[PDB]
């Protein structure tokens, strides 16, 4: 899976992945969102939606019909998940190359935060360790690595 | 793969603005030489994703030439490739790039006033140190986070004093910054401020001043320690009981030993298994 749900060269870079590209830009600007949440696929998530908003920030979310009860449940801005099945949603309601540069267009935005939640594979977590350090972004998770992307800015 | 180094060199002046910046992050990932200068020039283009990724492909190869040019960068329209710039140049590590980014220090973006606050800090310049202690009165958080990393990290005595008075700052990240930092300084000055924020109301806090009290290794520390092993917090109680180890000596050796007599839980089984050892 690998599809968005809600309820310049940014254009250019979205392409990559052109109507729809200027649309699911306009979701990106639109809320503006100030935390992105990593998680598995269901306690992780209400963990994580409190604990950033705790922070007062308005979040999305990511992870690879429960989906739409997120909204309600949580508040998001937008959920992204990771066949065909997404005619069943857009019915109910709700709508060489660097693919980490999202980052950049998602700050730009406003983003501010990644917050990793439990049962993140190590992979993961380095992954969203390492963006939050490339991309000068927070990330909210035993000891000193936990800040890691504060105690080597620079990688 | 010099042919494929060549190619997206010449792919550095095509018409699609997606060409020219994938480009020039390939170019970054390959890391060769022969495509600074034309780097040199994406850091002009019309485009900024394409300018930021040039200034990012330049921080990565390492060339020292790059810097004047990244220098200028610094000052581009764009917020995103003065980060970009600031970076780079911070990874380059080249003396050179130290007053332009104190300059960036006082940025409107607060994302470029930090990196460039960990770009000085990297950099290790004692140059940075006055500047770096006026961010530690940044109005955003991140920014003065930053600035006692950096200032812990480059470990000049000046930063202790700002640091201490940083202990009592509103936001619970600065408060750990500044402890951590004030324990790879070292500067026994400190000791006595971070026995207090061992009664911090941020768990990471208490932990940070318990684990800068081990590395201090003064000794006044013993019985604020002693203490925070009945933490509520786990961490914090690991910590202190590290940072117990680190301070060694008979006076902690006598803590312990009436510990391991009179002590309940968590608190007595270090007692017993630090006497074991010594």
């Amino acid at each position: 899976a690998f599809l968005i749900v809600k309820g310049p060269s940014a254009i250019a870079f979205l392409k990559q992945f052109h109507e729809k590209a200027e649309r699911f830009f306009e979701l990106l600007v639109r809320e503006g969102v100030e935390a992105i949440i990593i998680a598995r696929g269901e306690r992780e998530i209400e963990q994580a939606a409190k604990l950033a908003r705790e922070k007062g920030f308005e979040a999305l979310a990511f992870l690879a019909d429960d989906i739409i009860e997120y909204f309600e449940r949580y508040g998001f801005k937008a959920v992204i998940v990771a066949k065909q099945a997404a005619q069943k949603i857009e019915e109910k309601g709700f709508k060489n190359h660097n693919i980490n540069d999202i980052f950049e267009l998602l700050q730009r935005q406003g983003l501010r935060a990644i917050i990793a939640a439990t049962g993140l594979s190590e992979r993961e977590l380095s992954w969203a360790q390492r963006a939050a350090q490339q991309y000068g972004l927070d990330i909210i998770f035993e000891q000193d690595n936990r800040f890691k992307h504060f105690l080597e800015p620079i990688r | 793969d010099p042919e494929k180094v060549e190619m997206y060199i010449k792919n550095l002046q095509d018409d699609s603005t997606t060409v020219r910046f994938n480009a020039a992050y390939a170019l970054g990932k390959i890391g060769d030489e022969r495509a600074v200068e034309p780097l040199i020039k994406a850091l002009k283009d019309e485009d900024w994703l394409v300018r930021f990724s040039a200034a990012r492909a330049l921080g990565e190869i390492g060339d020292e030439r790059a810097v004047e040019p990244l220098i200028k960068a610094l000052k581009d329209e764009d917020s995103s490739v003065r980060f970009s710039a600031a970076y780079a140049l911070g990874k380059i590590g080249d003396e050179r790039a130290v007053e332009p980014l104190i300059k960036a220090l006082k940025d409107e973006d607060p994302r470029v006033r930090r990196i460039a606050a960990g770009a000085l800090g990297e950099i290790g310049d004692e140059r940075a140190v006055e500047p770096l202690i006026k961010a530690l009165k940044d109005e955003d958080p991140y920014v003065r986070m930053a600035a006692a990393y950096a200032l812990g990290k480059i470990g000049d005595e000046r930063a202790v004093e700002p640091l201490i008075k940083a202990l009592k700052d509103e936001d619970g990240y600065v408060r750990r910054a500044a402890a951590y930092a004030l324990g790879k300084i070292g500067d026994e000055r400190a000791v006595e401020p971070l026995i207090k924020a061992l009664k911090d109301e941020d768990e990471n806090v208490r932990l940070a001043a318990a684990q800068a009290l081990g590395k201090i290794g003064d000794e006044r520390a013993v019985e604020p320690l002693i203490k925070a092993l009945k933490d509520e917090d786990r961490y914090v109680r690991l910590t202190a009981a590290r940072a117990l180890g680190k301070i060694g000596g008979e006076r902690v050796r006598a803590a312990m030993e009436k510990l391991a007599e009179t002590g309940t839980g968590f608190a007595r089984k270090v007692a017993v298994n630090y006497l074991e050892t010594h």
